[PDB]
């Protein structure tokens, strides 16, 4: 793994006992034990540390290895630039009797978060008495997001109505700030080579629209191949975006993702107009819910906190699975049984509520549950039937 | 007018400056002898040292590595020690430091050319089995059998290897600084691989079914990678002689490394363009 | 986790504990011994190593590199300094049509040569008119004079000695760089990446010389995309002005061909040019639609205010985008702005004499209606009165 080829040690200490004689005691060798010889063992030391030192400034120099601080510092010098924490943001709705003077200090709350106006507050209300007003978190983070719908004002002034109610949407965006060792796979990504950059590209971009928290890749069953029983490469570009934070299960409805569409590729697409490079044609896609029912079997003999971990790790792998893509009993069976240990008696099943068929699903012989194309396998219940064991 | 020079952003005007001067030594500068001799400097001065530190004579040994030269009249002191600390440093600065420098920039590495293309995730599209079908019906380095079409794995020679290696990595580092995918400028990115793009059309064109291309080299030799601080590099030859390697007779009578690299590059560059196609024509040394 | 250069006494101390624990076996190093000496041409040796990597590691850092080690490793990558330009131009000539022509043309405005850069036509055009683009000998700022009357270095048999320089424009000269300004635009450069955008290209046009405005073809233009059987778009096309060279900034079809050619290549479709691969394109001029506009009460504002209406009007049709209604409400509103919105205004528009010209069409409401390839000019602007008041 050395970068630095270093000769065998043999060869080294030759080199040095060499030099020594020929320089300092003229040509003889040195007798095994007195000055010249630790002299020389000494030396050799000194030349394992010299060869550390030089690789070390070389590693310390190269992105996939530089220290957390000397990392940033070169990403400066490219124009990559960590990612600083965000602040939820929203709009709010505010009714008053027409007339009573306004304040720029006062703050909402919706569900123990508090919010303050980010914009320069009018003189007083205005004639129709409703007023609109861009709100941002007080603090920090994702706990900023939330789906609610009614709040009250936290600083009461005269006129103005004791309670008020966000747009029909809700509060989000916010995100906390961005650790050492994410920030460098991003870099490598960017100084890599990789062919179709400009999938790459869109795809970021896309994630810039407010309330996007996924951006999937076409899944494997959205292959298609001709008459001919050649696989079709097509020209144009698509993907999927979920919204787990707005919407119910993260999928969204179509007025929304047209909208996005639009502004990413332009309208007409292809001459330019959006943020995509000239003659882009594309669409960005949504999915439509499928629901399942898991059953765990052999837990009981596990203790309680086994359980409960078990339990939890299943629910997120299902909840962040891709759209168009299989569900195997195999993948739930490896996430509980890495936990549990390789020798316990640990078994899954899959089911749809009420045994009722739902369109888009079948079930294989071995008991996964394939799905088609724009189509995501949305959680509806986690149970873990019951047993009697080790009484 | 002046005389336009290809460049990453196209066909632009070059030019010089004047010479300054203020650059300090390089590690060519770095010199065995006059370094051993200079620490006979640091020592003291005095009656116990004149006459020992005029007498300091250095010679070269079969293999450099200056070493004091003792005449028939020598007298012992510790301003041998001291030469011979001078040689250590000469020593050490060559096989330590100056590879660390060496390797730290792609247009100069020389050991770490394997290692510098795996930190660029480069993958050749020509070896796996599963490959792309509009790559060709029959690749270069694929022979015909009954189940399909296989290719074969080349074992290149050190030298060659290294040299392909080498150059590939330079294009790859001038790539990742973006480009407008035009004709001028995609030939400048993968000329150190010595090929060259050109249309088959000739006329207006932009209406015809099939756009076409085929590469042409440059020249038949790659330009080595030199270990030392100094001095031109050697070239190497950059194609591969099927009978001489022991291949399968199928295989067409010369490859070239770099025509099949550079050909994976374009086609990934403009893939969007709908009506791209290759027509690879046989080439032989002169 | 870092580890950085040692300072002085924090090394000789590592030396000289390590030398005498084993070597010495615990024994102190004694002043002015043969040991102390020892020591301390050990630690020399050591520092001079440290030194010497520092020193060549700022080589490889851009922002602190001398100026020869920078013109190297900034070659490589394609960034390279740029020497003086030359100032260009365009000029007319005439003289008997069929003349025999040379490819060896010069021309001396005053004190300053100019050759030809265009292909000249082997036989002078039968107009007895031709348009050249021209530039200077010597590269340099000092070519951007502005004269209008020069004269042909060498007489030619059957060509007028006298020229003209349209609008005595010549611009383009600049100087060499130094070493400073290349350092940026080169570290500048490494956080940059071209895209192709509309906008890229729109801006590329622009350093052609004399070229002032650049706009995309106007709502009136049915454009064809396609140019062939693909399913996305792949052919664009824009217009061009010269404001400060010709007249009404419109320029013959003679000067947009070779930017054509120069932008999008020649052959086209092969990315011959600075367009990308696969794309084609086509930069076109206008005809010239001359317009009338008279404004109605104006006399009965202060002096002061009426030429500042003038003026204002003038410059908006100048840089009206070709192929474009020119409404009344836009010449309305540039009044109210300053005349007050309580002024009796009026205005409206007709063309020369009430005459009829090719692309031009009046609609219910008043406007002008030009179609594809055609611009509104400015030809004359009276005031008139007909109304009491004061």
């Amino acid at each position: 793994a050395c970068t630095i080829q270093r000769p065998e040690p043999q060869a080294l200490r030759d080199k040095i006992a060499t030099r020594f004689s020929t320089n300092v005691l003229g040509g003889a060798e040195i007798i095994p034990e007195s000055n010249e010889f630790y002299v020389v063992t000494l030396e050799y030391a000194m030349q394992e540390e010299f060869f550390a030192f030089a690789e070390q400034m070389w590693r310390e120099q190269d992105p996939r290895y530089a220290c957390c601080e000397n990392l940033v510092k070169m990403a400066a010098r490219r124009g990559v630039y960590p990612k600083p924490a965000q602040f939820a943001q929203g709009y709010v709705r505010m009714t008053g009797v027409p007339g009573s003077a306004l304040n720029q200090n006062l703050r909402f709350q919706f569900e123990n978060q508090t919010y303050e106006a980010a914009s320069v507050v009018p003189d007083q209300l205005p004639a129709t008495g409703v007023l609109v007003l861009r709100v941002s978190a007080v603090t920090p983070g994702p706990s900023g997001n939330i789906r609610v719908t009614e709040g009250s004002l936290v600083t009461p002034v005269p006129g103005i109505s004791s309670a008020v109610t966000a747009y029909g949407g809700n509060f989000c965006g916010g995100d906390d700030a961005e650790e050492c060792e994410p920030f460098r796979t991003r870099y490598l990504q960017r100084l890599q080579y990789e062919p179709r950059l400009t999938v790459e590209w869109l795809k970021s971009k896309a994630m810039e629209w407010p309330c996007v928290t996924d951006v999937f890749d076409l899944g494997p069953n959205c292959c298609s191949v001709n008459a001919l029983g050649e696989v079709e490469c097509p020209n144009n570009i698509e993907f999927y975006v979920l919204f787990r934070d707005t919407f119910d299960c993260g999928l969204a409805p179509q007025c929304v993702v047209d909208e996005i569409t639009d502004w990413l590729f332009g309208s007409p697409q292809g001459l330019g107009q959006g943020e995509a490079e000239f003659g882009i044609c594309g669409k960005v896609r949504t999915a439509t819910a499928v629901n399942l029912d898991i059953y765990l079997n052999g837990l009981s003999c596990a203790t309680p906190a086994q359980a409960r971990v078990v339990e939890q790790r299943i629910t997120d792998f299902i909840n962040r699975h891709p759209p168009s893509t299989n569900l195997t009993v195999e993948q739930l069976r490896f996430i509980g049984l890495q936990v549990l240990g390789s020798s316990f008696a640990f078994d899954v099943a899959i089911r749809s509520p009420g045994d009722a068929s739902q369109s888009g699903l079948r079930f294989n012989a071995c008991g996964d549950a394939e799905i088609d194309c724009d189509y995501k396998a949305c959680l509806n219940s986690v149970q873990v039937i019951n047993n009697n064991v080790t009484t | 007018m002046n005389v336009l020079v290809p460049g990453i952003d196209g066909m632009v005007s070059a030019g010089k400056f004047e010479y300054s001067g203020c650059c300090p030594p390089d590690f060519a500068d770095m010199d065995e002898c006059t370094l051993a001799t200079s620490y006979v400097g640091l020592l003291p001065s005095g009656p116990l040292w004149d006459r020992a530190k005029y007498e300091a004579i250095t010679t070269i040994t079969a293999t450099g590595n200056c070493a004091a030269c003792w005449t028939e009249d020598h007298c012992p002191t510790l301003v041998d020690y001291a030469v011979n600390v001078g040689a250590r440093l000469a020593s050490v600065i060559d096989m330590t430091l100056w590879p660390a420098v060496r390797e730290s920039d792609p247009f100069t590495a020389v050991t770490s050319t394997a290692d510098w293309l795996e930190r660029f995730k480069w993958v050749n599209c020509f070896e796996t089995s599963c490959r792309s079908k509009a790559l060709g019906e029959i690749t270069p380095i694929e022979y015909m059998t009954e189940c399909g079409p296989v290719y074969v794995a080349i074992n290149y020679p050190p030298s060659i290897k290294q040299a392909f290696e080498s150059a590939l990595i330079k294009s790859l580092e001038r790539l990742s600084m973006g480009i407008i995918k035009n004709l001028a400028s995609i030939n400048f990115v993968i000329e150190p691989l010595k090929v060259r793009v050109v249309p088959l059309d000739t006329t207006n064109a932009c209406e015809n079914e099939t756009l076409c291309v085929t590469f042409e080299k440059t020249s038949d030799f790659f330009d080595g990678v030199n270990q030392n601080p100094c001095g031109i590099p050697s070239p190497v030859a950059a194609y591969i002689d099927r009978d001489v390697m022991q291949l399968p007779s199928e295989l067409p009578k010369y490859i070239w490394p770099g025509h099949m690299a550079a050909e994976c590059v374009v086609r990934s560059l403009l893939s969007h363009v709908s009506r791209f196609c290759v027509v690879r024509t046989d080439q032989t040394p002169d």
